[PDB]
């Protein structure tokens, strides 16, 4: 069916009911409307079509204003097709806003209005008034801070010669070829092309390289921008585009407790929604919680037999006092399926927080919504790693009836920092064992860094963490005394401060703490952890937190930073213990950035469109072969809603690349279980590449890949930081919801499998794409990369590598795909040298000792530079394992990177053993070919 | 004068051989918890959108529940002024248009009672894919623990890697 039949009511309750076509836009629709109208009764009283706005119930299910007529009614998609006429009435922009907010994170506001919750309500508050207020900030100023904002510097981490450029300007045919230095700052270069005759001044322009929104400005040499440094390695003219200073405005212009001595203690009233076996009984064990480890004893139920709805009415009392319980305590429940024990099944657990976050210890009734137990490795009795968040299945999810008892008449609060430092105040043997201890290069020991505690202040300032931990958190005096330490602590490098944000350390000083010391981040390194950052959330106590306004804050300031924040946090509001978190920051984000808004509503579409692409051919390839399949995905594609919403959208991989024209011809998927869609792209404003394309996955995760992929390009980053580039082709990869994604297509590849099935035709291939003198070059980048993702895949940990997985460019350049498994899980992977590999490094000889060599000494200086930066490698790793990827979920999973990198050897003890087990690989490199 | 052993069988290659059963008895159990925990996620979504639908619904009725407000409101200066004007007509097709638009909230009332028979439907088979998880826990645990302790009984043995792997492996 094309047409649907759609229900109007109009402001005088009449009942209109006829057929529209679904591609029909909104201003189409209103003029059959008013010519049927017409003939209905009070016709007379309305006022024109311009007078109104349709209004619908959309898929989140909230009333729409739909301001823009100019939208197909399959792209609103109401719940049902019912569309009510109201007046162009109050604030057009809030209303906008809020409707657009919905239908971009996923998620209806009202949802979040809904909960009757004050600590959501003072969220959103405080975050889209702040996140407004930087915005309004933001477009006061002038085109410098805005550019910079919008589109800021694309820079690599040292000879000085000189090539010609095409340069022009913006709204004119004819192109000016002219010489330029590699050492030339951009202000000079603006001048050059200026003097065109001989009018205006270059200080009124920016250079922008055509077909996409990069620029290049500021005070660095042309050599160190990407698309310049990636002009010269090629051999090819860069093509740039002068812009003045009012184009830049035009896309600029849119818009007490201490006193407290007896012990704590709950009452357990009841248990509700349970699902067990009717033989067993059920038991509810309990424990109080800081970080990892216990502020007391667990306690536990009597067995109460199993139900659907178990009664307790039991006190619980553990022993500690309430006075003693810190900032961030933790009581963690775990209902548990137990036999009679006339002579263990974990059903489900739940956290919550004894203070709340306006420091009031909580007191009375609590339902908590427990999350089921998925059972591990380390069977722990709790969950205190867990959410502290309840479960949103509040209809058909376990819960558990508790009520905190009251302490005293008026309600009792955690003390304010200055009764916390109030009470914080008050040659040797010992200075020789604490060095040991900490110079590393247990109870006892814990208790000499305690006494000491004043010591590693002045003389260990990096071993913060250390103390933390030996610090006794059940105890309000050496809390006390370890904060006030804490309040005139010196700052840390970024490197400890990364540590600080594990789970180990929830205290909200230390957080604080932390983060202040990530405020000297650059956006070009802050980019490069971001991935751990967003996930480091998960461990969070409450909502408004200083990591949340951090990100918040560095979201604002730069363009492309709010972007992947948004997308990290987009693809993840499918799992329901961070879609509250996760929305709530994507509200303020939103507010803060509504020009970008904009930008990732036209990616959401497309995306939303290529989910039922995909869905169609997944479906098309069980019925059908693939020539037909290939066809009807085309006709899918030409259809004017689908061409449209594909087309003219910046990439979601890099904004600054425009996916402007779908070649719908060139548009295919590729040969796999959830058969993803090869979608290519080109852009006639664009260079003398022009041509991007994006792989659309649907049914698989990517997180995998993606974690994967970000660890190289970071390999890649410290390598070219101590001037060693690998050739390395770190291409992009975007989780964007609920396993799906995309990946950024690297034209001109193939897998070495298909270059080996149509003597050795490896070398052959490279033959045919480099001929004569570009051959010496393409062995050169196939050397250098096959060092590379040698060394990087060691590291990692990832097996399973084969010519059906390891691609080669026509450049040389060699690279790895399909990341699914790493730190050596499914045992250490060994380094792997193939004989093929070898063959072309050394040139397709015997015997090519001096090129072999240079090799060996490429593949050392990478796994070097990887040993320096190791601790960097660990505390990353270490906060991504709140990701719940299985396969880095423990110590075991970090320790893989401690032992691959030889940390806990010396120096020179490591290259021993890595040219030991290189020595090995070239061995075996023979043996396996046979 | 120390007790602890729970391992059955007492030859080496009888222990390696309940090695190799206990641990393929294990990931069986394991794909079995993993079909029902792919289940369990797909109907919590499944579960949840159907009550955001419910939501939908009502505030779809909610607004047919104004626009009767409304008709009622804003017919009552005119189905006067058009008898006074002799116009039985001009009523007529007011309350028939009326009487169209109450069939309709009939309609859109069906419709949202269909949906809250199926989440009815949907929160019992939630609830005993829950049942069934949490009954294939204990033996999914059990079966663990009995193959980790076969595997550190041979592993005190002596009993080398490679002998260990192709008992776990296949
Ligand atoms: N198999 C495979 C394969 C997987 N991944 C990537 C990849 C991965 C990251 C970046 N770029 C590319 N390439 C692959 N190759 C398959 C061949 C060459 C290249 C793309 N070709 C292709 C194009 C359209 C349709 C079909 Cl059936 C095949």
């Amino acid at each position: 069916n094309q047409s649907v039949v759609v229900d109007f009511l109009l402001p005088t309750g009449v009942y209109l009911n006829f057929p529209v076509s679904r591609n029909a836009n909104l201003s189409t629709i209103k003029q059959l409307l008013w010519h049927r109208a017409q003939y209905e009764p009070l016709f007379h009283m309305l006022s024109g079509p311009e007078a109104y706005v349709f209004t619908c119930i959309n898929q989140t299910a909230e009333q729409q204003e739909l301001e823009d007529e100019q939208r197909r009614l399959c792209d609103v998609q109401p719940f049902l097709p019912v569309l009510r006429l109201v007046a162009r009435e109050g604030d057009r922009v809030k209303k906008l806003i809020n409707s657009q907010i919905s239908l971009l994170i996923g998620k209806g506001l009202h949802e979040f209005d809904s909960l009757c919750d004050p600590e959501v309500n003072d969220f959103r508050a405080k975050m889209c008034q702040f996140c407004e207020e930087a915005a309004a900030r933001r477009q006061q100023l002038g085109w410098e801070a805005w550019l910079q904002y919008s589109f800021p510097l694309q820079l690599e981490p040292l000879p000085n010669r000189a090539l010609l450029v095409n340069v022009k300007f913006e709204g004119s045919e004819e192109s000016f070829t002219f010489q330029v230095s590699t050492k030339d700052v951009p202000l000079a270069l603006m001048a050059c092309a200026l003097r065109k005759k001989a009018v205006e001044q270059p200080e009124d322009y920016t250079l922008q390289v055509n077909g996409r929104h990069e620029y290049l400005y500021g005070s660095y040499p042309l050599c160190q921008f990407q698309y310049i440094c990636s002009c010269l390695h090629s051999g090819l003219t860069p093509h740039l585009t002068m812009v003045h200073s009012s184009s830049i405005l035009a896309m600029r212009d849119e818009q007490s407790l201490w006193s407290l001595e007896q012990p704590f203690r709950i009452e357990l009233i009841q248990g509700s929604k349970v699902n067990a076996d009717e033989r067993m009984k059920l038991v509810v064990q309990a424990g109080l919680f800081h970080g990892n480890e216990m502020l007391c004893k667990t306690v536990s139920s009597s067995e109460v037999s199993v139900c659907s709805e178990p009664v307790w009415k039991q006190r619980l009392e553990f022993d500690i006092n309430i006075c003693d319980l810190p900032r961030m305590a933790r009581l963690c429940f775990a209902l548990y399926a137990v036999i009679e024990k006339a002579k263990d099944c974990p059903i489900a657990w739940a956290n919550l927080m004894l203070f709340d976050y306006k420091d009031q210890l909580k007191t009375g009734e609590r339902c908590l919504y427990m999350w089921p137990s998925v059972p591990d490795e380390k069977g722990e009795l709790l969950n205190p790693t867990g959410t502290v968040r309840s479960n949103p299945n509040t209809d058909s999810a376990a819960a558990l009836l508790i009520c905190l008892p009251e302490v005293a008449p008026h309600p009792v609060y955690y003390p304010a920092l200055e009764k916390i430092l109030e009470l914080g105040r008050h040659t040797e043997e010992e200075q020789l064992q604490l060095r040991e201890i900490l110079e590393r290069r247990y109870e006892h020991e814990k208790d000499l860094v305690w006494k000491l505690r004043h010591e590693v202040q002045e003389h260990f300032p990096e071993a913060l963490a250390r103390l933390l931990l030996v610090t006794k958190w059940n105890k309000h005096e050496d809390v006390a005394q370890m904060l006030y330490l804490l309040c005139s602590w010196p700052e840390l490098p970024v490197l400890s401060a990364l540590e600080l944000l594990d789970f180990s350390f929830p205290d909200c000083h230390v957080g604080s703490f932390a983060i202040k010391s990530l405020r000297k981040l650059t956006d070009d390194e802050l980019f490069q952890y971001l991935l751990q950052l967003v996930q480091v959330l998960k461990y969070e106590s409450y909502l408004d937190c200083e990591l949340t306004k951090f990100l918040l804050d560095r979201a604002l300031a730069n363009r492309k930073i709010g972007h992947f924040l948004f997308w990290h946090l987009r693809s993840e509001m499918h799992v329901p213990s961070v879609a509250l978190r996760f929305g709530l920051i994507l509200e303020a984000y939103c507010r803060g950035s509504t020009h970008h808004m904009k930008v990732l509503m036209k990616q959401g579409e497309a995306l939303s469109k290529l989910k039922a692409l995909n869905d169609f051919v997944k479906l098309s390839s069980q019925k059908t072969p693939k020539p037909q399949t290939k066809e009807l995905m085309h006709l899918c594609m030409r259809q004017e809603a689908y061409l449209e919403a594909l087309s003219h959208l910046q990439s979601p991989l890099d904004p600054s690349t425009l996916l402007a024209e779908v070649c719908v011809e060139q548009c295919t998927f590729m040969d796999s279980k959830m058969k993803p869609l090869w979608i290519m792209y080109s852009n006639e404003e664009a260079g003398s590449g022009g041509s991007v394309g994006i792989i659309f996955k649907n049914g698989d995760d990517l997180r995998q890949d993606m974690l994967t992929l970000q660890m190289i390009q970071l390999m890649d980053v410290l390598w070219k930081q101590e001037g060693l580039d690998l050739r390395m082709t770190p291409y992009g990869c975007l989780p964007t919801g609920d396993r799906t994604g995309l990946i950024e297509v690297v034209l001109r590849s193939d897998t070495i499998a298909n270059i080996q099935l149509n003597k050795d035709a490896l070398l052959n291939w490279l033959k045919s794409k480099n001929p004569g003198e570009a051959l010496d070059r393409a062995i050169e980048e196939f050397t250098l990369s096959c060092a590379g993702y040698c060394v990087a895949t060691y590291v990692l940990g990832i097996g399973d590598r084969h010519s059906d997985n390891i691609m080669i460019r026509e450049s040389g350049q060699l690279f790895h795909i399909d990341f699914g498994h790493f730190l050596g899980n499914f045992e250490r992977v060994p380094f792997i040298l193939t004989y093929d590999f070898v063959h072309v490094i050394q040139q397709g000889k015997t015997n090519n000792s001096e090129k072999f060599e240079r090799f060996r000494g490429y593949c050392e200086r990478a796994y070097t530079i990887l040993r320096r930066h190791g601790l960097l490698f660990l505390h990353l790793f270490a906060l991504m394992r709140a990701a719940g990827l299985p396969e880095l979920s423990c110590s075991k999973d970090i320790q893989y990177l401690k032992d691959s990198l030889a940390l806990g050897k010396t120096e020179e003890e490591a290259l021993k053993h890595f040219r030991v087990k290189f020595n090995e690989a070239l061995r075996e490199s023979w043996k396996t070919k046979v | 004068y120390q007790q602890d052993q729970v391992v059955k069988e007492d030859n080496i290659e009888a222990v390696g051989k309940k090695l190799h059963e206990y641990n393929t008895q294990f990931q069986e159990k394991s794909r079995e918890y993993d079909r029902l925990y792919e289940d369990y996620t797909r109907t919590s979504q499944e579960i949840q959108m159907k009550r955001t639908a419910i939501e939908a619904f009502n505030e779809t009725i909610k607004i047919f529940e104004e626009q009767c407000q409304t008709q009622e409101r804003y017919s009552k200066e005119y189905i006067e002024k058009f008898k006074r004007e002799g116009n039985e007509t001009e009523i007529q097709r007011i309350m028939h248009n009326y009487e169209k638009l109450k069939s309709r909230i009939s309609e859109i009332v069906d419709s949202r009672r269909r949906l809250e028979e199926d989440l009815k439907k949907q929160a019992a088979e939630y609830r005993e894919i829950d049942k069934r998880m949490n009954s294939i826990k204990p033996d999914l645990i059990q079966l663990r623990k009995t193959r980790d302790q076969y595997l550190m009984w041979l592993t005190q043995k002596g009993v080398r890697q490679k002998k260990l792997n192709e008992w776990l492996g296949n």
